[PDB]
């Protein structure tokens, strides 16, 4: 039994309306709506025992809910703001007790939307030096210059992802602590075996999911628009 | 053979304010009241708590008062669920208990009306909708029987707890179950004759007009009344002809008089 | 709050076990779940438990239950680096769908990795398309090096991270360090590392 | 939504001057929401004792009201009963025979 969200991941400003979904194929009738905040456990904001019924939960002010069919279930955030910050979960069930949850979506609710960029993303490849010392390559990517930090780094080798012999910062680092909007790197190391990295066929690539604004979202600066996209960096194996 | 029943009253006005209350007889004797104003159930007689030692009554009590927290959120939510069908006000009463045969042998039951009709029981393992009902109590009863865990107590209340503290109630309360009260009579009309009949106890009794040794036949029973100290009222009527009243007599059997009937003639 | 979940955080070293307890006043409380939560990531049921006295296990994890005293245990036997994550506690007060959840705050748990044999150095590598902009990669270092953070801010260092190549059952630390307005000789000159490090070239 | 019946009875035989008890048992109404009020020379009586309410095998409610009274020559007694299920009270004077 599997439920889903989207978007997973949302960079939205205050005032603005912001809609989180969730779609759920296993003909429940009850879906329920929470949101998780460090400090706390989840707590139930809506929940719903079919289409057409929506109900409060615990903590509803600031959220409306609308469930329009059996599939579907919305989170309505009208006026939003940045209390509303939270990692929001959705679940599923049928008479009996056991909720199945969905994999999460991340908001983030900013005062404004100035100083939202997207990152650089620069890969730099195995040192000789170590081939040499421990018959290991260690590939390095690099994603600078980008706020705010919802930012999802992935290895891909040859069009497919990869997990083994990877780690990623678990927390962007910021590049100017002082300013308060300051702009954020983040590392993340591939490390795989001499042979593997000296095979010319192997294509690597870095790759820096970012999100930011959308198509909708009002852009007055001159730069380009700092939309949600994906950059990456790129190299293949030489012996 | 005696029937004890719990009966509860619940009354849903919206979707913010409820009460229940809930009072038990053994027989035509209260045993037990639990007001919604109390957190404690209510002896109403010295021997309410029956053979059962004071923990076993205190986890039996406990029992009831998560039940009573419990019921009260479950409606609520059964309303939301269906939503629009039914809406408040809303009430709903419980008829439960077992009645005691000769032996070893007993009978539980466990019925639930909803707006003052008969809708659903327990049976067996699970509740189930009776003859009559509305189809739309398929889902209460989906979602109700899916919880394994008031299914295991329910059936354990009702085949193994109920018989056995009324068991040991029967025992303690012997002396008030089988007390005797005599009746009073007296006589007066509207032509109508009336003989009122009040302070006997059991239940059973019998009352005629008389002409001597003739049983008039158009004498009318009305029905039991309660008084408050726990006996019983009854009149019987009959409608004659004026200057038809000279001769006639009220006759009144009962238990409590050891074969020493009253006779009150006009 | 209604669910209470102790210690608020550990940090264990590799192969070693560990206790979380979670202590509540729900009521009634049907049953209890165990969730394991990874950073960014989503609920994974570890089990469920139901009965008044109860005990379940799952491999390495094994959990009780006592509703009498309103405590729950979560065991786990030989901890892996895949266990750094947060466990979250949930009783759930019906049998039904009538029930409501009540969540625990969580526990924070780190598992330090066991580096074998360290052979810690610090590499030099090159950017892909433009050659001469770099970074210096500290690695190999056992887990007993701290990694500190950046004096001069116009250098960047960040924290220690662990890798685990599955197939090989390798497991390697890291730091990365990197500059424009520097080497990598003195990239890591304000952090103690070991003596013994590799400095090629 | 059913109207209630009521019955006004004492529980010893009436003597003008005795002390006595007067009956005001309502029955066979619901919902169970209801106002009882036992009334002499038709002004509300304070000391009125209630019975729990309880219900029939039929599933409607009754109760039981009594109160302390010495009947005379002159003074009525009633029994007065609002209910959803009615516009007007109903009143049942005591009959002074029952
Ligand atoms: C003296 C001997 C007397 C014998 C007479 C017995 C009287 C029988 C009557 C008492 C019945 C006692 C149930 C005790 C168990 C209970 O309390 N269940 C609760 C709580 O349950 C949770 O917690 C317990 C804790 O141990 C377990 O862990 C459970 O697993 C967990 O879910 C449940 O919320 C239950 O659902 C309460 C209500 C049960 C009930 O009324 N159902 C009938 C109502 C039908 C209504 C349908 C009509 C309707 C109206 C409006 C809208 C939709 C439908
Ligand atoms: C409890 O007893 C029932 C049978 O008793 C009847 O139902 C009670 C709830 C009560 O109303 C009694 O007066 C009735 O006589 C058992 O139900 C049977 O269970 C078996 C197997 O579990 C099942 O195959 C039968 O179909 C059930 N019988 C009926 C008539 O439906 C129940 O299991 C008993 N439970 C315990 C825990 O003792
Ligand atoms: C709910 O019902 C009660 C009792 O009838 C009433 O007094 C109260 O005003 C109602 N409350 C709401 C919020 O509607
Ligand atoms: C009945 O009791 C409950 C629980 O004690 C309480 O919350 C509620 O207000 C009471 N209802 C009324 C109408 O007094
Ligand atoms: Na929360
Ligand atoms: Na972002
Ligand atoms: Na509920
Ligand atoms: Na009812
Ligand atoms: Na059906
Ligand atoms: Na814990
Ligand atoms: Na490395």
């Amino acid at each position: 039994a599997a439920v889903t969200q989207s978007p997973r991941n949302k960079v939205a400003v205050t005032g603005g309306k912001v809609t989180l979904s969730c779609n759920q194929t296993n003909n429940h009738n009850n879906m329920y709506w929470y949101r998780q905040d460090t400090g706390h456990g989840l707590r139930l904001i809506h929940y719903s025992y079919g289409a057409g019924s929506t109900e409060k939960g615990d903590i509803p002010d600031g959220y409306k809910a609308s469930r329009p069919s059996q599939e579907n279930f919305s989170l309505i955030l009208e006026l939003a703001t940045p209390s509303q910050t939270s990692v929001y979960f959705c679940a599923s069930g049928d008479e009996g007790y056991t909720q199945y949850f969905g994999p999460g979506t991340r908001l983030l609710v900013l005062e404004d939307l100035r100083n939202v960029t997207p990152p650089k993303v620069s890969l730099f490849e195995p040192s000789k030096a170590e081939i040499s010392h421990t018959q290991k390559a260690t590939l390095v990517c690099l994603a600078t210059g980008f706020y705010p930090d919802h930012v999802e780094l992935s290895w891909w080798v040859n069009g497919k992802e990869v997990h083994s012999g990877v780690c990623t910062d678990p927390q962007p680092l910021k590049e100017q602590p002082a300013l308060n909007d300051s702009r954020y790197s983040l590392s993340s190391r591939l490390r795989v075996s001499a042979t593997f990295w000296q095979n010319p066929r192997n294509h690597f690539r870095c790759q820096v999911q970012f999100y930011g604004l959308s198509e909708n979202d009002e852009w007055t600066q001159d730069r380009a628009k700092p939309v949600t996209q994906i950059v990456s960096a790129e190299a293949w194996g030489r012996a | 053979n005696y029937t004890f029943r719990c009966l509860q009253m619940s009354s849903f006005a919206n979707r913010s304010w409820s009460r229940t209350d809930s009072v038990v007889w053994l027989g035509d004797l209260q045993t037990h009241r639990w007001s919604n104003d109390s957190a404690t159930i209510s002896f109403t007689k010295p021997w309410s708590q029956g053979k059962l030692s004071n923990q076993q009554w205190e986890k039996l009590q406990h029992m009831f008062q998560v039940y009573r927290v419990s019921f009260t959120r479950d409606i609520q939510e059964l309303v939301k669920m269906m939503s629009p069908k039914e809406d408040y006000p809303i009430e709903i009463q419980l008829s439960a208990g077992c009645e005691m045969y000769p032996g070893n042998a007993s009978e539980s039951f466990l019925h639930v009306a909803f707006q003052g009709k008969y809708v659903v029981r327990f049976w067996g393992t699970s509740w189930q909708t009776v003859p009559g009902a509305p189809s739309w109590l398929d889902l209460p009863i989906k979602v109700l029987n899916a919880d394994q865990g008031t299914s295991a107590t329910v059936q354990m209340l009702l085949n193994d707890t109920c018989p056995l503290f009324v068991r040991g109630l029967l025992e303690a309360g012997k002396s008030d179950l089988e007390k005797q009260e005599k009746p009073v009579a007296w006589l007066s009309s509207v032509r109508q004759l009336v003989c009122h009949v009040s302070g006997f106890y059991p239940k059973p009794v019998w009352v005629m007009w008389m002409r001597g040794d003739q049983e008039q036949q158009g004498t009318h029973r009305g029905d039991f009344l309660p008084n408050a100290d726990e006996t019983w009222y009854l009149q019987a009527t009959l409608d004659v002809e004026a200057g038809e009243e000279a001769g006639l007599a009220c006759r009144v059997k009962h238990s409590s008089l050891g074969g020493q009937d009253i006779i009150l003639y006009w | 709050t209604q669910v209470e979940q102790s210690p608020q955080s550990l940090v264990v070293r590799q192969g070693e076990n560990c206790v979380l307890q979670c202590n509540y006043s729900v009521t009634p409380d049907n049953h209890l779940r165990w969730f394991k939560q990874d950073t960014g990531k989503g609920l994974v049921s570890l089990t469920v438990l139901v009965d008044q006295k109860d005990k379940t296990s799952n491999g390495r994890y094994s959990a009780t239950l006592d509703k009498d005293a309103k405590h729950s245990t979560l065991h786990i036997t030989a901890t892996l680096l895949d266990d750094t994550a947060t466990y979250i506690c949930v009783v759930g007060d019906r049998g039904s769908a009538l029930g409501r959840l009540h969540f625990g705050a969580g526990t924070q748990l780190i598992v330090i990795p066991d580096i074998q044999n360290p052979d810690p150095a610090v590499y030099q590598l090159r950017d892909s398309k433009s050659s001469d902009k770099s970074v210096c990669l500290f690695t190999d270092f056992d887990s007993q090096t701290n990694v500190s953070q950046s004096k001069d801010s116009d250098v960047y260092i960040t924290d220690k991270c662990v890798l685990d190549m599955r197939s090989m059952d390798f497991k390697s630390n890291s730091a990365v360090a990197w500059s424009n307005k520097f080497a990598c000789a003195n990239a890591f000159n304000n952090s103690i590392i070991p003596e013994d490090t590799f400095f090629p070239s | 939504q059913k109207t209630p019946q009521i019955q006004v009875y004492s529980r010893h035989p009436p003597e003008n001057g005795k002390p006595n008890i007067l009956n005001c048992y309502v029955t066979q109404f619901h919902p169970p929401h209801i106002e009882i009020q036992m009334l002499k020379n038709g002004k509300k009586i304070p000391k009125v004792e209630m019975s729990d309410m309880s219900f029939s095998k039929d599933w409607s409610f009754y109760i039981l009201a009594h109160t302390e009274f010495t009947p005379t020559e002159t003074d009525t007694y009633a029994c007065r009963v609002k209910h959803a299920s009615m516009a007007e009270p109903k009143t049942v004077y005591w009959d002074r025979d029952m």
